[PDB]
């Protein structure tokens, strides 16, 4: 069954590792779509989105199953109120998620547990690349419209409103971009290296999911 | 998404066949353009898409187009990549060899055959959909260069509104020819000021100076300072044609390095690399991208205000000596107290199908400052135009067109320009002081 | 002599995998509960 590319696979799909530009490319597809679903109600017809995904998952590679048997689906709840539903905390947006039907033999490791920690930690992922391409998105009308780099009639506005503003987009910039980049690298990069050095030469198949689900408990433990 | 290079002048040329050769071997594309890869395993975490055209005979043609009046260069790099770009994507004006190295005859020269320049550009665009912006290649002191560049220059700004154009301009070492070189490169930085969206700057002088250092013969051969401008713009598009999770577009990297479009002239440093052991740690790499000696551009000075900071380290790499080397690096840089001290790296991945460079497993490090050093360079280009311009009224002897037409206008061009470029240093002193981001605080 | 006084990373790394213990477990019940008994 080769684990290693299956779990290469999973890893780029709910974890983006390796695989930005995929998910970068179907946020930037369907922005739109995201937003005029986020902002309507559950009765808003998303079956537009769900006819992209499939295309695109046509065009996927068929070798990757688990990419070819990615379906998507829409939640009644948001993330926060799935987060205050599985650990004690208090919170009509992000109401997408991912599954994957693990067939047999492969459904005795890859559980279900495991499977809802993928679709939290996805739509953790999604939320914040979201955010990361609203960020992208403010950044290129201001710096490629005329009129945000326009200036004169004796200003007072530039240095007032221009400026702010941009001075807010690099600190909203500097925020978001550093704490992605700290997650990434010091649970997200260790997790995965820890994951790419445990495998060698395994002895249990059960300590290795154990192993498993304790990484992904240390990034929900952080 | 997609990018596509432009190559003015001989300069453009070299550096651009010195780049896809690099890129190629990266990619593992060789000089045949055909997948240096099997077809056994499709899988690959690089994208060639934004750079490279695959048909159905997995070809990768450069998505470049050469744009000279120098046909002779053209035909070289065509000879010495046989089968490698497209003949379509040639442009050579159909004028012959080049003649006179003024801005004038340039941009006359790019304003007659516009046409074709903009059909050219226009199927390269419709070859795809997800389009991003354009790279340009050129020297500044190279007239024909400068003035296509220019050109060029205001036709994407007036044809693409929407398209973010970032360029590559080395200016020239100090030398004679700058007396009217310097001229082009005003010229071409008026429309800098105007059109250009991002720009990385280089300084010819300070650039044989560090090959010379790096390499073991003092006879630095242009083709060597092309081959380390190629590595340069191959190591800043590491992250772009090797993407994994945070950076996977040149607009987030010039968000996190420009903050505003009246700044968008940035001085690259890389550091260490060759062109056989490791002896540089991430910190030292980091360290050594502060020393002057490291950056591709005459500093001079001796504090620079540095305003917006990013770097990408290329190499496995703890982040134990990146958090070291970030402290010291606060330690030692000064922010305005107006603006933010930011400082941010990239962890750039190898490509498994580049040949190992020599010094393996030796960490190594690209940084893009933007600090007052440019503008020293660029007050030393616009002190020597006033000098040679105010002393001497020879420009009104070598001009095309609507230039040759009346030297007046030619006169008023000049000044307008020196104008602007005082305009923009004066901007840029500013944006030194606390004062800048007065009108909010 | 004195009761000698509890380690302080004893209880630092006590408290650590008890927190740890404790979201596992939550997690686990909140996961269909996968222990069972039968007759
Ligand atoms: N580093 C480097 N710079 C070059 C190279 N070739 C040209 N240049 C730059 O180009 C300048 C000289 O101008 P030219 O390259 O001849 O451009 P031009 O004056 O328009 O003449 P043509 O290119 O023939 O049209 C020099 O100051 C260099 O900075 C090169 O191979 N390496």
């Amino acid at each position: 069954y080769d684990l290693i590319n299956v779990l290469k696979h999973l890893q780029q799909i709910f974890l983006g590792y390796q695989s930005g530009h995929n998910v970068l490319k179907f946020l930037t597809k369907n922005m739109g779509e995201l937003t005029k679903h986020y902002r309507n109600d559950n009765n808003a017809n998303y079956d537009k989105l769900l006819q992209n995904f499939e295309l695109e998952r046509q065009s996927e590679n068929p070798n990757n199953l688990m990419r070819q048997l990615l379906m998507i689906q829409f939640d009644t709840e948001t993330l926060p109120q799935v987060l205050s539903h599985y650990l004690q905390i208090y919170p009509a947006i992000y109401h997408l998620k991912f599954d994957i039907n693990i067939p047999y033999p492969l459904n005795i490791i890859i559980s279900r547990t495991c499977m809802i920690k993928y679709q939290i930690i996805l739509r953790y992922q999604l939320v914040l690349q979201y955010h990361s391409r609203l960020l992208d998105e403010t950044w290129m009308d201001l710096n490629k419209t005329p009129s945000w780099k326009y200036r004169g009639y004796s200003h007072t506005v530039k240095r007032r409103i221009v400026r702010a503003t941009r001075v807010l987009h690099a600190k909203m910039n500097h925020f978001i971009k550093t704490i992605m980049e700290y997650f990434n690298q010091n649970v997200i990069d260790k997790e995965v290296y820890s994951l790419e050095k445990c495998y060698r030469n395994p002895t249990l198949a059960v300590a290795i999911q154990n192993e498993l689900e304790g990484g992904l408990t240390n990034i929900m433990t952080n | 998404g997609e990018i596509i290079t432009l190559q003015a002048g001989q300069c453009g040329n070299h550096v651009g066949k010195f780049l896809w050769s690099q890129l190629a071997k990266e990619h593992a594309i060789g000089t045949d353009g055909l997948s240096q890869l099997p077809d056994s395993s499709t899988e690959r975490d690089d994208d060639t898409k934004p750079f490279f055209r695959e048909n159905s005979r997995n070809k990768f043609t450069p998505r470049a187009i050469m744009m000279d009046s120098e046909p002779s260069v053209i035909a070289d790099v065509e000879n010495t990549f046989r089968g490698f770009f497209d003949p379509r994507n040639t442009w050579v004006a159909s004028d012959g060899a080049s003649a006179g190295n003024s801005w004038a005859n340039g941009y006359d020269i790019g304003t007659r055959n516009q046409d074709d320049i903009l059909n050219k550009i226009d199927k390269e665009i419709d070859s795809t959909d997800n389009f991003e912006g354009f790279q340009l290649l050129h020297s500044v002191a190279g007239g024909t260069g400068s003035g296509l560049g220019s050109n060029l220059l205001e036709a994407l700004c007036d044809r693409y509104p929407k398209k973010i154009l970032t360029t590559y301009s080395v200016f020239p070492a100090r030398s004679s020819e700058v007396v009217v070189q310097s001229y082009n490169t005003i010229l071409a930085l008026r429309r800098l000021i105007e059109d250009s969206d991002a720009t990385v700057v280089f300084d010819n002088a300070s650039l044989l100076n560090i090959s010379g250092k790096v390499f073991r013969n003092p006879n630095i051969d242009l083709q060597h300072t092309n081959q380390l401008i190629s590595t340069i713009i191959s190591s800043v598009t590491n992250s772009i044609r090797f993407p994994s999770y945070m950076y996977s577009s040149m607009s987030s990297i010039y968000s996190t390095l420009i903050p505003s479009p009246e700044l968008h002239f940035l001085s690259p440093s890389f550091t260490p690399f060759t062109s056989a052991h490791k002896g540089h740690s991430s910190y030292d790499v980091m360290l050594d991208l502060l020393d002057p000696s490291n950056s591709l551009v005459s500093t001079a000075m001796n504090n620079p205000t540095y305003f917006n900071v990013y770097n990408t380290i290329i190499g496995n790499v703890e982040p134990r000596q990146i958090s070291r080397a970030m402290t010291k690096l606060q330690q030692r840089i000064k922010f305005p107290s107006w603006s933010s001290s930011a400082m941010h790296v990239n962890i750039g991945r190898r490509s498994p199908y580049l040949p190992l460079q020599p010094n393996e497993n030796e960490v190594s490090g690209m940084m893009l400052s933007n600090m007052s050093t440019v503008v020293n360079v660029f007050e030393n280009a616009c002190n020597t135009f006033d000098k040679v311009f105010a002393k001497g009224a020879f420009l009104n002897n070598y001009n095309v067109g609507d230039l040759f037409q009346s030297m007046q206008n030619v006169q008023d061009e000049f000044a307008e320009s020196r104008e602007v470029v005082q305009s923009l240093m004066e901007d840029y002193v500013a944006a030194e002081q606390d004062s800048y981001l007065d009108d909010v605080l | 002599d004195v009761p000698m006084s509890q380690p302080l990373k004893e209880q630092e790394v006590r408290e650590h995998q008890m927190k740890k213990e404790r979201f596992d477990r939550a997690l686990e019940s909140k996961l269909l509960g996968k222990r069972h008994i039968t007759y």
